[PDB]
């Protein structure tokens, strides 16, 4: 049982930048992997990078590297998501996907794929 | 990057039939890192399965995945109307993570 | 922890002269060897230390799991050290109090996704308070045998 609660949804101009928030309840944070991953409007599922709160930096996919920035904060058990150089290109829902844990309840390993996910941030880029 | 192209692209089934998933890798993934989603519309994926062949928790019997390389199938034995929605697979033993186009199960 | 590479000359006794950055470049040395990491792996562990630590002020022993990004790394693998006295740390948690590390972890972890398999591996194993305390004054083959056998 995990909560991933998102931020709510951003009307932005092109060329601004949007910081979108994830944060988890129910479980341990700093020990697992938080994943964010886009959907434009009728079309797939798409990575764009994850982090390990207790370790530090962020994993990315190419495509996204040099104007995304994920960061965790251990104090407040929030995961944000930063997109910067908005296009038309960017409207999408984004989701926070944090992994599963191999068992019930909270026992368990992790498994890696994306159990547990948030409602979705609605990001719309137009002028 | 890994292409993951699934197969069909749409299906019709009636309920009560087997529908059979395909996800076909443009590399070899070893098979402990592939899994499965279910989407409805207006909502968030929905983990099926993760280690090829391993369910998450909740999970019915009714779904089962097999693979190994770069072929790996879902199989829904028993389709409920509930079952009827888009399915997607997923690669996520090297960075980045790539998903399938997606499968809509229709009736 | 599935196919992580572990070897019997990826276990080490370091001297009681050894700074963290002189643990990091031992450490690196039987894997960059092995052809498991790129040749300036240590420069890349040393970096991300200093920024990110991997202090862990676990009772009784005291952990570090210094590690770089997955990029660097080409075939997994795990090498362990033991320290002759306590060696400073920062807290990978962000607490000023620093971490008298015992035994280090060097993680070489290719895949991104299963590095946090491989912590929660190290947690557990770090929990047998048995286990650790015979790390202390196990040779290097009967710590091979001991963490060979957790691996599996």
């Amino acid at each position: 049982q995990v909560q991933l609660v998102q931020s709510g949804a951003e009307v932005k101009k092109p060329g601004s930048s949007v910081k979108v928030s994830c944060k988890a309840s129910g479980g341990t944070f700093s020990s697992y992997a938080i994943s964010w991953v886009r959907q434009a409007p009728g079309q797939g599922l798409e990575w764009m990078g994850g982090i390990i709160p207790i370790f530090g930096t962020a994993n990315y996919a190419q495509k996204f590297q040099g104007r995304v920035t994920i960061t965790a904060d251990k104090s407040t058990s929030t995961a944000y998501m930063e997109l910067s150089s908005l296009r038309s290109e960017d409207t999408a829902v984004y989701y926070c996907a944090r992994e599963g844990t191999t068992g019930w309840g909270w026992l368990g390993k992790p498994i890696g794929a994306f159990q547990h996910w948030g409602q979705g941030t609605l990001v719309t880029v137009s002028s | 990057e890994i292409v993951l192209t699934q197969s069909p692209g749409t299906l019709s089934l009636s309920p009560g039939e087997r529908a059979t998933l395909s996800c076909r890798a443009s590399q070899s993934v070893s098979s402990s890192y592939l899994a499965w989603y279910q989407q409805k519309p207006g909502q968030a994926p929905r983990l099926l399965i993760y280690g090829a062949s391993s369910r998450a928790t909740g999970i019915p019997d009714r779904f089962s995945g097999s693979g190994s390389g770069t072929d790996f199938t879902l199989t829904i034995s028993r389709l409920e109307p509930e079952d009827f929605a888009v399915y997607y697979c997923q690669q996520y033993g090297s960075s980045p993570s790539t998903f399938g186009q997606g499968t809509k199960v229709e009736i | 922890m599935q196919g992580i590479h572990f070897r019997r000359h990826y276990v080490r006794h370091l001297p009681k002269e050894v700074s963290q950055n002189d643990i990091i470049k031992a450490l690196a040395s039987p894997l960059i060897n092995d052809g498991m990491v790129v040749s300036d792996f240590a420069d890349h562990v040393i970096t991300r230390e200093q920024n990110f630590p991997t202090g862990l002020p676990v009772e009784p022993v005291g952990v570090a799991i210094p590690h770089t990004d997955s990029k660097y790394v080409r075939q997994n693998a795990i090498s362990v050290g033991i320290l002759a006295e306590p060696v400073n740390f920062e807290d990978a948690g962000g607490e000023p109090d620093p971490v008298p590390v015992r035994v280090v972890f060097m993680l070489a972890l290719g895949n991104w996704f299963d590095i946090t398999n491989v912590l929660w591996w190290i947690m557990d194993v770090i929990q047998d308070e048995d286990f650790m305390q015979q790390l202390l004054v196990m040779n290097d083959d009967e710590i091979y045998q001991s963490i060979y056998t957790r691996i599996s």
